[PDB]
RNA sequence: AUACAGUGAAACUGCGAAUGCUCAUUAAAUCAGUUAUCGUUUAUUUGAUAGUCAUGGUAUAACUGUGGUAAUUCUAGAGCUAAAAUCUCGACCCUUUGGAAGAGAUGUAUUUAUUAGAUCAAUGUCUUCGGACUCUUUGAUGAAUAACUUUUCGAAUCGCAUGGCCUUGUGCUGGCGAUGGUUCAUUCAAAUUUCUGCCCUAUCAACUUUCGAUGGUAGGAUAGUGGCCUACCAUGGUUUCAACGGGUAACGGGGAAUAAGGGUUCGAUUCCGGAGAGGGAGCCUGAGAAACG
């Protein structure tokens, strides 16, 4: 339509506008995976 | 800029046409004066010639009457209910032509009966006035329709609706409910 | 461009004004005023090019700012105002006046006028509508607004209004069977009675007119000038009557 | 600094207001004559 | 159904009290052409609701008046006429087929079909590729 | 106190029920003060658009507030008027003041209590010393500087002219919108010594062309039953100068047909008092003047005056030969006359009639 | 309909100085025999013999030119580029057509005269009750 | 001339300053023609046009003086100039010019709702010749309210009358010339817009919804309509009559232009069309600028 349908499609202008970044992580992953299962669910 | 040209749509045939010029001045389109509710902002503008064209931003009162039997005041809104355009519209409540808005009843219902004499709900075939009507008296909450563009004028003019217009205002927000 | 224009060359000009064409490179381009500038005569071309009463341009503003023509009653200083068709300039220093009509070849013409017959001028009522405070005003073809004219005087008419006061007097509608004065179109310049009109809404409301030498032609009814009834003109016409040779 | 100039301007003006009202009124009242000869006839 | 859109649609500026009863329930407001087009009963009785009726709505016919036939009826209250005339071909002086496949807007109060000589007059521009409306029909 | 901020501070905060109200304890208190700088705003002129759209917005603000509350504004308003000569006496006033300040200031009271009455049509009160003192007051000494003053002082002339007038005016609509709120029967005896004093002498051809006050005050009086009083305070001079402008055939159908209507009134609504064989009397005069009219002298009120003999000759307490010559002849002229746009139950009720 | 009813200024406007041919010209002058106007000698002769005698046109130029100031009272001056073209285009057919005083460019030109005549030209005899009308 | 009046620099204010060269090529685009604007704007032109305090406060610039800094056309702080008549009827005459007692009314601007754009004279018919009829014609009439608002206003401005009256106050009164202002018309313009017309090629049959493509409804926006833009939708339109596309040397063409007063087609003028004024981006006044000093 005029912007209702999702045309994926890539963009040229904001191809490398913020590509790529360091991945900032304060965490190493792994019990945070454990914690987000051993989360209110649990 | 902001221009309401010609100069980009396509070709009845279907297919762009060339770039012809840069674009002018008098083909021109302002900013949308998303008014809003509150305290009475008015902001002048300049156009071509030396005409002035109003755009109030905000505003709590707008002047109102009924046709029922030719009166009209100055009252304080309330409230955006309806408008058939945009949801979000109504739901931001940015108040716009043909907007459907709860508005006060103090005044008109001071109006009412001391003209009348006779207390509403609770001149005699005067007094016999619509039965929602005085419903919406007793409820205190009037249903009104903006009838007025309020980013060109700078004024907000409303009618409170009446029959058939009410019945399917109604009809509308009951199937919206 | 950015607006209006200001400048004209010679070549340009208007066909009845009837100029050479080297006289300068620019031409006299007529103020803005009570007739169009498409069908008027600036007042330096009639005092430069045709009277001859002035020769150069300085000296014409030296005649009219020494504040001796007079057009339409009133003075002018002015030197381009826009005379027009069928109009008056008089001069009080040699007494004489002049009406300004249409000629057969589309050209302007001059006619020599005495007092009375120029103390009046006549219109062609445009329209008349409904002012403020509800009353009537008419308005002409050369910017004559009038407060409270005749109720019977309705569009396409023509009124004389005497110019000592700037008041109608007389009025004449058109109806079939009348003086017609050409002024446009095609056929300017042959001057008869009509013979009638056909309508078209949306369009157009076409005259036939029959001249003296008992020819017909049509013409629009824009172009159309009314002066009274045959044999009896409210003007003294030139010899002619609209006759070509 | 007030001036029978500046009260003579004054009321030289006042003046043509009034009599050029006083002509407005007039020439209402003619052609309400008029009018009214034109309807009868 | 007539009032099926978003808003309520009716014809502006008109006003019918309920106060004083009536007869038909909206005095319903409608002027006349001139131009030697007639008034149709069908729009003096016509509860539709076209802003865009030469009859009804608030619009002018002040100028140009053709007609056409109309090839497609598949939109909403508006047509495309195509006329074919005849065409001049001076450098072979020979002529040839033209068609136009011009839109118009029409009224509901006019039933239109395919093999139509619609006689129509243009108006103010109506849409983006419109400035034509109907005044007069002859169905085949 | 400001003027650009007036109109829409007073809808900001003074407005009730809304945002930003005053506490009743404390409103109490600032009443005065709210008097004060209203009356100041109407005391300026509206000589200017924004100076009308003020004094509009001035007495549309007002009846908003309490009854006690606009009683004391009225109060106030009395109060830079006065009534103390007048009403330590009958009638008498001994210091001859009726300078052009005071009959201004008279003026201006009428043009608030006209626009208070406006505002406030079916609902606002009348206190007694309040309304009824300043207004016979500034209409007697109206009525003097038009009796002791002559053509010299046109300025005094025409504005005690526009005072007499307003207050007349004032006084017939204060009639018609407070009806029966209050007992009205304090000072019955001097504002109709006031209501007979200037008028009524010459009331025959002073009023025909147009319909007025006063005439529409005896419409009012004549209609309304508990005016019965008045009628029978009367030795109906007022209705004799009506019996007068219904006999004289240059007097408007506007003031024709209200005429008639309250006559019908006092004939179809009955009072067990006294005076009612005087009433019934002038009912015969009338039935007498009525004779020549109808014909020679509008749809409506020939079929209201229609329906108000319909009811005269069914209930029928006039049966005399004189009165049944005069209906026979009423009733020949009336079935003489067209009656092509009446209806048919309408021509029945005439046929009831006959 | 639909049509314009302008004014036809280029047909109000004249065309007879372009269509004229000047042999047949010369024909019907001496047939309609009215003498001439001629001028002499020391009227003719250009500038100290330098150029030709003058043609038969630029005499009637220089009359109309005069005429310019005769009525007009004014005259022309030293404009730069239009009469230094029209001045040595007008020397320089002097010097290649005119020998004393008359000119045979009009002979060495290209221009027909039956595309002035046309038997009968405009409004011309296309059929036989024309030429009987004609004829009688 | 003891207020000045000649003259005049600095400055306030009014208006104009919207009539410059370089670079890029489009075949309904442009251009020419023809409309429409009961659908818009207008500084200027001319024409009309508004009964609704013997005079209110300011400020500056300049000047004076004191300074800063390498320095601007840089900069500091101090002193300075209520009222008022008019329209509606009519009580009388006195018969002429009527004059008139007393009875009623009186802005524009903004925004919106409401309200606003069937009869008669005879001469006609009948006529009993007196008249009835407007049936049949000759002729006439039409077909503001409620409020709303930063108040717009209804001139605190230049050139000359010198009289008339007595209250001689220098009191009243007044006439003939300039600058402004309310609105409307008209003029100069401008914007879109109807339709009419321009090359080669199917070795171009697809094109549009992938900025709405087509249309509706509603709203914003604009001086103004209109998918111009957004919601809500309908699912369309163009096309071998070849749409579309490609190339066009499109310094091209327009009787656009005066023409060739006899060169074989040739001259002279005019419109090119757009963009730029270090480079993208944004803003500002004025009637008119997307001004690019």
């Amino acid at each position: 339509s005029k912007g209702r349908k999702l045309n994926y499609s890539v963009q040229d202008p904001i191809a490398n506008y913020e590509a790529p970044i360091t991945s900032g992580y304060k965490w190493s992953d792994d019990q945070i995976d454990e914690f987000f299962a051993g989360l209110l669910g649990q | 800029g902001i221009s309401r040209d010609s100069r980009h749509k396509r070709s009845a045939t279907g297919a762009k046409r060339a770039q012809f010029r840069k674009k002018r001045k008098f083909e021109l389109g302002r900013q949308p004066a998303n008014t809003k509710i509150g305290a009475k902002r008015i902001h002048s503008v300049r156009t071509r010639g030396g005409n002035k064209k109003y755009r109030a931003l905000r505003i709590e009162t707008g002047n109102f009457s009924w046709a029922s039997e030719g009166i009209s005041k100055k009252t304080r809104i309330a409230g955006v209910v309806y408008h058939p355009s945009n949801n979000e519209l109504v739901r931001t409540n940015t108040l716009t032509k043909a907007a459907i808005v709860q508005i006060d009843a103090t005044p008109f219902r001071q109006w009412f009966e001391a003209h009348y004499g006779q207390t509403l709900g609770k001149r005699a075939a005067s007094a016999k006035i619509e039965s929602s009507v005085e419903s919406q008296f007793s409820a205190g909450r009037l249903y009104a329709c903006i009838s007025s563009r309020p980013g060109q004028s700078g004024r907000c003019d409303g009618y409170i609706l009446e029959g058939e217009e009410l019945a399917f205002y109604l009809r509308r927000l009951t199937a919206k409910k | 461009a950015r607006g209006p224009k200001k400048h004209l060359k010679r070549l340009a000009a208007p066909h009845h004004w009837l100029l050479d064409k080297l006289s300068g490179c620019y031409a006299p381009r007529p103020s803005a005023g009570p007739h169009k500038l498409r069908e008027s005569l600036p007042l330096i071309v009639f005092l430069r090019n045709r009277l001859k009463y002035a020769l150069n341009g300085r000296e014409v503003k030296a005649i009219l700012m020494q504040r001796h023509v007079k057009v339409d009653g009133k003075v002018r200083t002015d030197t381009t105002y826009p005379a027009g068709f069928m109009d008056v300039i008089t001069l009080d220093a040699t007494n004489e006046n002049f009406r300004l009509v249409y000629d057969v070849k589309g050209r302007f013409a001059v006619h020599r006028i005495t007092d009375e017959e120029a103390s009046y001028k006549l219109g062609k009522v445009k329209k008349v509508q409904l002012g403020k405070k509800g009353v009537p005003y008419v308005v002409t073809h050369d910017g004559r607004t009038i407060r409270y004219p005749d109720p019977n005087i309705k569009v396409n008419d023509t009124v004389k209004i005497d110019l000592a006061s700037g008041k109608i007097t007389d009025f004449i509608k058109f109806d079939a069977g009348k003086l017609v004065y050409v002024t446009g179109g095609r056929n300017l310049g042959r001057i008869g009675t009509i013979v009638h009109k056909e309508r078209h809404d949306g369009g157009f409301d076409l005259v036939h007119i029959k001249d003296s030498l008992d020819n017909t032609f049509v013409t629009r009814l824009n172009n159309v000038f009314v002066i009274g009834e045959q044999g009896k003109p409210y003007i003294s016409l030139p010899k002619g009557k609209g006759i070509k040779l | 600094l007030v001036t029978p100039q500046r009260l003579q301007r004054k009321r030289h003006q006042r003046a043509l207001k009034v009599r050029n009202a006083q002509a407005q009124r007039e020439a209402a009242a003619e052609y309400a004559q008029l009018l009214a000869k034109r309807l009868s006839e | 159904t007539v009032q099926s859109e978003r808003a309520f649609q009716k014809q502006p500026h008109i006003f019918n009290n309920p106060k004083v009863k009536t007869s038909k329930r909206t005095k319903r407001w409608y002027k006349n052409a001139g131009l030697g087009f007639k008034t149709p009963k069908t729009a003096i009785e016509g509860s539709y609701i076209d802003k865009k009726c030469p009859f009804t709505g608030l619009v002018s016919i002040r100028g140009k008046i053709l007609t056409g036939t109309v090839v497609s009826t598949k939109m909403h209250r508006t047509i495309v006429i195509r006329r074919a005339y005849l065409h001049y071909i001076p450098k072979y002086n020979r002529y040839e087929k033209r068609h136009k496949n011009v839109p118009v807007h029409v009224s509901p109060a006019f039933r239109v079909q395919v093999g139509d000589i619609v006689t129509v007059g243009q108006c103010r521009p109506i849409s983006k590729t419109v400035r034509f409306n109907v005044v007069k029909v002859s169905a085949a | 106190l400001d003027d650009t901020l007036f109109k829409d501070e007073i809808t900001t905060f003074l407005t009730e029920n809304g945002s930003q109200s005053i506490k009743a304890e404390d409103e109490k208190v600032v009443m005065p003060y709210v008097l004060r700088i209203f009356f100041g705003r109407a005391q300026v002129p509206p000589t200017s658009g924004q100076k009308r759209s003020r004094k509009i917005a001035v007495i549309s603000v007002l009846p908003n507030f309490k009854k006690p509350y606009i009683n004391d504004f009225l109060s106030l308003a009395s109060e830079r008027l006065d009534y103390n000569y007048f009403f330590g006496n009958s009638h008498q006033i001994n210091s001859s003041k009726a300078t052009l300040k005071t009959i201004r200031r008279m003026t201006g009271f009428v043009n608030i209590v006209n626009s208070t009455l406006s505002v406030l049509r079916t609902n606002f009160p009348l206190h007694t010393n309040s309304v009824l003192q300043p207004l016979i007051y500034s209409i007697a000494m109206a009525y003097y500087v038009l009796d002791t003053e002559s053509t010299e002082e046109v300025h005094l002339r025409k504005m005690a002219s526009n005072l007499r007038q307003q207050g007349l005016k004032c006084l017939s609509s204060v009639f018609e919108f407070v009806g029966n709120t209050f007992d009205w029967s304090t000072s019955m005896e001097d504002i109709y010594a006031v209501v007979v004093k200037p008028r009524i002498s010459h009331f025959s051809d002073e009023n025909l062309q147009q319909p007025s006050s006063l005439l529409r005050l005896f419409l009012y009086w004549a209609h309304n039953p508990s005016l019965y009083q008045f009628l029978y305070y009367d030795e109906f001079a007022t209705a004799t100068a009506l019996m007068d402008t219904i006999s004289n055939q240059h007097v408007k159908e506007a003031v024709i047909g209200p005429i008639i209507e309250a006559a019908d009134s006092i004939i179809r609504n009955p009072v067990n008092d006294d005076h009612y064989v005087d009433l019934v009397t002038l009912i015969c005069t009338s039935c007498l003047k009525i004779l020549p009219s109808l014909y020679v002298k509008d749809s409506n009120s020939i079929s209201t005056f229609l329906n108000l003999l319909v009811s005269i000759t069914e209930m029928g307490f006039i049966q005399d030969d004189h009165v049944r010559s005069r209906l026979i002849s009423s009733l020949i002229s009336i079935l003489k006359g067209k009656l092509k746009k009446l209806q048919e139950n309408d021509t029945q009720k005439i046929l009831k009639i006959l | 309909t639909h049509f314009e009813d302008r004014f036809d200024a280029r047909e109000h406007k004249d065309r007879s100085n372009k269509s004229r041919m000047q042999a047949m010209e010369e024909y019907i002058r001496e047939s309609s025999d009215q003498p001439d106007w001629s001028a002499s000698i020391g009227a003719d002769i250009v500038n100290h013999g330098r150029g030709g005698i003058k043609s038969l046109r630029d005499t009637e130029k220089e009359r109309r030119v005069t005429s310019f100031e005769e009525d007009n009272f004014t005259r022309l001056n030293i404009t730069n580029k239009a009469e230094k073209r029209k001045q040595k285009q007008r020397e320089r057919n002097a010097r290649m057509n005119v020998i004393g005083g008359e000119d045979f460019g009009i002979f060495s030109s290209k221009r027909k005269l039956e595309d002035s005549t046309s038997r009968r030209g405009a409004k011309k005899t296309r059929s036989a009750w024309d030429r009987a009308q004609r004829r009688l």
